[PDB]
């Protein structure tokens, strides 16, 4: 008994199903992010020693601004910076909230997590990936015009590879989503698998895997942010 | 409950590792950045004072 | 059933993300950009003040 | 420490430069090496608790030996106003040395 | 041009 | 015999193939990217910082395949398509 | 000295080169030794 | 025995082979291209912007095959040709 | 066991092998060619225009070997030889 | 033909494939990263220390996948999905 | 059980193996030869004209090994030896 | 058919796959690490002493994986999971 | 069912494996040797005559294995050992 | 159908996999180590003797695995585990 | 159903695997060794004979494994261990 999938707190609304557990996890992550943002807004100081929260936020902003500058001018794409930073912080918090000890036994011998990383749900990753997809395609429409943008993406860097280019443009969103999904989904299983060990043996592999999962989540948020920035840059050129 | 106990022990180990070998370095970087910006602010203030003193001396001379 | 099939949750999560983005766009990134710009301007002003002090301490003696 | 000799000469902890192949950093026990500095090469020398020497070089040639690092060619004696084919390379060399890049 | 190799 | 047994055995073998291919690809690609990173750092130590950005661009582009496979592998073994 | 080391490793076919003299851990040459010899012999 | 069971097991094994091969190819090709990119950046810092244009071209092609395979894998496991 | 079912399962497995091999070859060959292109552009920034000619030739071969396989897989799967 | 027998045989084959791929990937990736580390230490012995920072990261990104496969092989052979 | 069905399934699997191996070899060999060609042209543009001689030989020795296999697959699939 | 016979055949195939992958990974990784070591020693005769410390580490990481496979192969062929 | 059917299917699968391995080896080895030849000719245009003799020694070995495989495959498929 | 027949077929396939993986690993590792040895001897004439020390180590690690695998193949094929 | 038929099919598959692995290893290892030989001769024409001493050794080792596999393949297909 591993119970892959099996979302809890599921509820119906307007003839559509909603996985309550993933909604709750996303809401908790959003609350944490908004609390950090407001705690910054009450502590921003350009004249005093910055607080740790300000240091973290400005480090994120500096990194993302540097990436944009490397890829495409900030004045050219100012809006990409907020999107990149929010994606990074959202994914990072969602992944890192799983380190907390919210896993228990459901009385059937199968582990159950009070909090499960939302990125282990296809809906979350699809939402982020498709939103980014629409965003940079609309940015390309604005930059190269309604007619020019599809023409340029179909032609690509070299026109005669238009077929491949089309596939590439379809590969960008999917690769953005599934990758992240897997990265988190894998964890959602391994810990569960580690739950089959006795506690006196479970503690060690679980600790090792969660410690590595911290780095995995950080790297995944970073990769998602940089790939979003780079897709924006590719879609906004000439 | 048994798996909960094991996972809690694992989380205690994780927290011990983080505080032992991750908190010190990140705290050091935070202190370094804070002191760098503080030194920049002090440099700006003393440079403004230096310009004021130079203006006063030039007016005197 | 398949866990890969999307759901109505896709919408809900999106909504949450959106509002977070809004906050980050309207209360995090603009203040941080302002702070960074002010710090860079302060550094430039410090360099300019150093140069002006250096030239005044020489001109005063010259004049 | 390794004895750097620009032909300046003295001990140093690190020697950064840019050859034809690419940027290269030399540490105390680097392998023996012979390379050609780029046309607008800049040589940075980091010493034990002193300010780094940022030399501008024209037609240089780096030679790392088991003992010393000899460069067969300073920011303090460079003027930015005048710094701003081979003439372009030398101008770029001064620009890199000063820090304007 | 000195060469530190034996003659051919 | 039971059709579901045959289908499940086939799904298990397919998922094993998927994960084996993904592991091979990820391991070798990560090794190659790390080789590039380590060689770059050894050549000129102070570049470490600026190397970590493209490196993780590479690693991601590699890991995706693996983890994408993983996702589909789960779909093979946990929700088997065409399981009567 | 550097010219001697490059000559030892590099093929001795440079047009300017054609004198040569022979007498009885290796040196790494970051590009091919031929390019260094060509750029250094002048 | 159900003919559909045999056909579905074969389809699952074939899709697994497709996805594993695509995983190996994509992972190793992306690792190789990323090694090239990392070396180029380590040796020519200013070359980064110039290197992305060819790099991703490579990745494009390297990705294409993979996802093309993925597409066909779907056809194997979701709309199985020859399945009764 | 219906002979058509056995033949279809064998054809699906064979086509899966075909596409897996094609994907491996295409991915790795394109990665290697792109490594060459990226390295050349890194060392010789002005060489880009002249490099795209041989590079595509390499791809023109690699991809060909891939797509030929893609054709035969179709023959294996959609019009199965020997399907009695 | 007890269906559980076929399920277990397929699960064992799948786990064997998973470990085969994981071992290949881990071995080759570790060997390549070690090649880079040895070359770097030979070139710049004093950079040895910091050269371990990327190497382990690479070994972190390779070994991880291996052990992930391990976690999924044990599953296959200890908690077989779809077992009856 | 019709013997021809089993023999045809085996023949299809064998032909799939043949073309998968052929595709792997052709793709990777063409990629490696093209890498050599691209690097040679990048280092010295004038070499192009003389470089296509060995290159075409290399590809000739690679593609041939592929095409032979392709022909053999036909024998396996269209006129199966020992089809009974 | 005895269930144990089918399960044991599957276990033997899985263990064979495990050893095949372990062998490939170990051999190729050790070859690559030894290539690095041999090149380093050829360049510097006196670097040998300091080049065994990283080399062993590499050989430590590669071989370990291989030997891990060995253990599981024994588990596969001596205490077969799911046997009855 | 006819034992000859099973034996012939196994022989066809084995011959397909032999061809797959032979093609992989031949293609990749020829690609590597041709890469060496192309690089050598690019660096030393005058070396074109001198480099062929080692090259033919390499290819001659590589092809040897491939053709040997072919022979044995011809044995597997046309005169199957143990046929009955 | 004799259960021992199925067990022996599984053992034969497993031993074939063992030896195939061992051969791939041994051949490629020896090729890489020999590439290093040949390059080192070419670069430095006098280095030959000393270079045989690390080389013999590398081959020693490469062959060991291979031969170990060979041993286990015998165990699979001559004293089959779990054979009645 | 004749158990000897199942044993013979398994032996044929195992022999095909053995020969495929041996051919892959031989081809790739010989290609790598020949690449080293050609490169060394290109750099040092004076070493045209010297390099043939290590080269043969390398080839020997590579070829050794190949032919050993061949031998065992014979024992697999001609005198199959386990006929009954």
């Amino acid at each position: 008994a591993i119970h892959v999938g099996h979302h809890t707190l599921v509820f119906e609304l307007f003839g559509m199903t909603f996985n309550g557990d993933t909604i709750l996890a996303t809401a908790v992550t959003a609350v944490i992010v908004i609390a950090l943002a407001f705690y910054l807004r009450a502590k921003v100081t350009s004249t005093g020693v910055p607080s740790g929260v300000q240091l973290f936020w400005e480090a994120l902003t500096i990194q993302m601004r540097q990436q944009i500058e490397g890829s495409i001018g900030m004045k050219i794409a100012p809006f990409v910076l907020p999107l990149s930073v929010t994606i990074f912080v959202f994914i990072l918090i969602s992944n890192w909230l799983a380190v907390l000890p919210l896993q228990y036994g459901g009385a059937d011998g199968a582990a159950a997590e009070l909090y499960k990383a939302p990125a282990s749900d296809i809906n979350f990753v699809l939402a982020l990936a498709l939103f980014v997809f629409v965003c940079y395609h609309a940015a390309g429409i604005w930059r190269r015009g309604i007619v020019g943008h599809p023409i340029k993406v179909v032609k690509g860097h070299v026109a005669f590879l238009a077929p491949i280019n089309i596939v590439e443009e379809l590969a960008k969103p999917i690769s953005l989503a599934l990758r992240l999904f897997g990265n988190i989904f894998a964890g959602g299983i391994l810990v569960a698998l580690i739950a089959m060990f006795p506690w006196y043996i479970q503690w060690f592999p679980n600790a090792v895997w969660k410690t590595f999962d911290l780095f995995v989540g950080l790297i995944q948020a970073f990769i998602f942010s940089l790939l979003t920035i780079l897709y924006f840059s590719q879609s906004m050129e000439l | 409950m048994s798996i909960f106990i094991g996972q809690l022990i694992g989380f205690a180990v994780i927290a011990f590792i983080i505080v032992k070998w991750v908190v010190p370095p990140v705290r050091t970087l935070m202190r370094n950045q804070q002191e760098a910006v503080r030194a920049a602010l002090a440099e700006s203030a003393e440079a403004a004072k230096k310009l004021a003193d130079a203006d006063a001396m030039h007016a005197k001379a | 059933s398949n866990f890969l099939i999307p759901n109505g949750t896709f919408f809900a999560v999106l909504i949450i993300f959106l509002i977070v983005l809004g906050v980050i766009s309207k209360w995090v990134v603009p203040p941080i950009s302002k702070v960074l710009a002010e710090r860079e301007a302060m550094l430039a002003k410090t360099a300019a003040d150093n140069r002006k002090s250096a030239e005044q301490v020489a001109a005063a003696q010259a004049d | 420490d390794l004895n750097v000799e620009i032909v300046w000469s003295g001990p140093a902890t690190f020697v950064f430069t840019r050859t034809t192949a690419g940027e290269i950093g030399i540490l105390p026990r680097h392998i023996p090496l012979v390379a050609q500095l780029v046309d607008d090469a800049m040589v940075r020398v980091e010493r034990e608790g002193e300010d780094d020497l940022r030399i501008a070089v024209d037609g240089g040639f780096l030679s790392v030996t088991e003992e010393t690092v000899r460069i067969l060619v300073f920011e303090s004696e460079i003027d930015a106003d005048a710094a701003k084919e081979r003439t372009a390379a030398w101008g770029r060399a001064r620009l890199r040395a000063l820090g304007q890049i | 041009v000195k060469v530190r190799k034996p003659a051919p | 015999l039971d059709p579901n047994a045959i289908i499940t055995a086939g799904a298990l073998i397919g998922g094993g193939l998927i994960m084996g291919g993904g592991a091979i690809g990820a391991g070798i690609g990560d090794g190659i990217a790390g080789n590039a990173l380590i060689s770059g750092i050894a050549r000129q130590p102070e570049a470490q910082g600026r190397l970590f950005t493209p490196f993780f661009i590479t690693v991601g582009l590699v890991e995706a395949a693996y983890f994408i496979n993983l996702a589909f592998m789960a779909l093979f073994v946990f929700a088997t398509p065409g399981l009567q | 000295n550097m010219l001697t080391e490059l000559a030892g490793a590099s093929a001795l076919d440079h047009p300017l080169l054609v004198e040569v003299e022979y007498v009885g851990t290796l040196y790494s040459f970051e590009p091919d030794p031929e390019t260094l010899f060509d750029a250094l012999l002048p």
